[PDB]
């Protein structure tokens, strides 16, 4: 029922203090279930849901030599580009890389990704189509023509379409209702009065999962999209998100506003008034 | 899991 | 490079209501680089035995951590999240606000 996996890998290089730290966490949809960190004490990938404990010793220890593998080739990545840049030694730098697939109900890959930011930039992204790269300045062209080259887009197409999709299918098996059911969110408005003649409406979504949903004020049907401050999704530390939305509204005008609450665990969505 | 194809930047 | 200051939100897990057991929330995003310090206060000091997410990104990239312990608000108890980071000239404190 639309469901993704992602790998987000950071490499972090410090020439001071040794070799570069690599850090992968994983996640369906959501939901992390995995980690890797090369400055634990004895590096091995570890679970972060209880759905993936039931993976044995050899799941384990072959995504750790994996990940020491995939730690090294980034250490080869940051020194190419540290060249690419004209970077001094002395630099710390960081590559940040983000791999996946999404997959529609029919469980077949509806979309890839595969891209990488340098220094917290974008710095290439494989495209849409599987099949071409953007590169983001003149040193990612240097990484455009070798993959051009090598045809290495084929290779990623057919990873993000095959092998990908297949451990995604394993992972929403083993992890039934904790990834399949999507929990609404539990909503109230609050009133904050400012002056006599002044208040914020703050309309409330709590314990929702997953984090995509939509907060919308609106005045007699109308939104008011410049005039709704709106905090950023944030989690609650419980695998649940929050999020708020707020209007100032004039004193007798209560009654003309309404929060609008779009979230896939509602059927449709929730309109809210001050009460 | 982890892909186990590696690419140099 | 860019250096990137982080957003900050500090929030409870649940509604606080006074006397009532809950989770202090200080969850920091967008910051680069990575290396970070956060900490949780009590009345301007430093709460031990506080946990944190694995360091992970959003795909916009932005780095995000979740700081968070037990705690049981008061009308009295102030607390705070005060975060140090290679953007930041002197640590930056948020309060926590129950209605926020």
């Amino acid at each position: 029922g639309s469901h993704s996996m992602r790998y987000f890998y950071t490499s972090v290089s410090r020439p001071g203090r040794g070799e570069p730290r690599f850090i992968s966490v994983g996640y369906v949809d959501d939901t992390q279930f995995v980690r890797f960190d090369s400055d634990a004490a004895s590096p091995r990938e570890e679970p972060r849901a209880p759905w993936i404990e039931q993976e044995g010793p050899e799941y384990w220890d072959r995504n750790t030599q994996i990940y020491k593998a995939q730690a090294q080739t980034d250490r080869e990545s940051l020194r190419n580009l540290r060249g690419y840049y004209n970077q001094s030694e002395a630099g710390s730098h960081t590559l940040q890389s983000m791999y996946g697939c999404d997959v529609g109900p029919d469980g077949r890959l509806l979309r890839g990704h595969d891209q990488y930011a340098y220094d917290g930039k974008d710095y290439i992204a494989l495209n849409e189509d599987l099949r071409s790269w953007t590169a983001a300045d003149t040193a990612a062209q240097i990484t455009q023509r070798k993959w051009e080259a090598a045809r290495e887009a084929e290779q990623r197409r057919a990873y993000l379409e095959g092998e990908c999709v297949e451990w995604l299918r394993r992972y929403l098996e083993n992890g039934k209702d904790k990834l399949e059911r999507a929990d609404p969110p539990k909503t109230h408005v609050t009133h904050h009065p400012i002056s006599d003649h002044e208040a914020t409406l703050r309309c409330w979504a709590l314990g929702f999962y997953p984090a995509e949903i939509t907060l919308t004020w609106q005045r007699d049907g109308e939104d008011q999209t410049q005039d709704t401050e709106l905090v950023e999704t944030r989690p609650a530390g419980d695998r649940t998100f929050q999020k708020w939305a707020a209007v100032v509204v004039p004193s007798g005008e209560e009654q003309r506003y309404t929060c609008h609450v779009q979230h896939e665990g509602l059927p449709k969505p929730l309109t809210l008034r001050w009460e | 899991s982890p892909r186990w194809y590696f690419y140099y930047l | 490079m860019i250096q990137r200051t982080p957003k900050i939100q500090v929030y409870s897990r649940h509604p606080a209501e006074n006397g009532k057991s809950n989770f202090l929330n200080c969850y920091v995003s967008g910051f680069h680089p990575s290396d970070i310090e956060v900490d949780l206060l009590k009345n301007g000091e430093r709460i031990e035995k506080v946990e944190h997410s694995d360091l992970s990104f959003s795909k916009d990239w932005s780095f995000y951590l979740l700081y968070y312990t037990e705690f049981t608000p008061t009308e009295k108890d102030e607390y705070a999240c005060r975060v140090n980071h290679v953007t930041l000239s002197q640590p930056k404190i948020v309060k926590w606000d129950r209605d926020m």
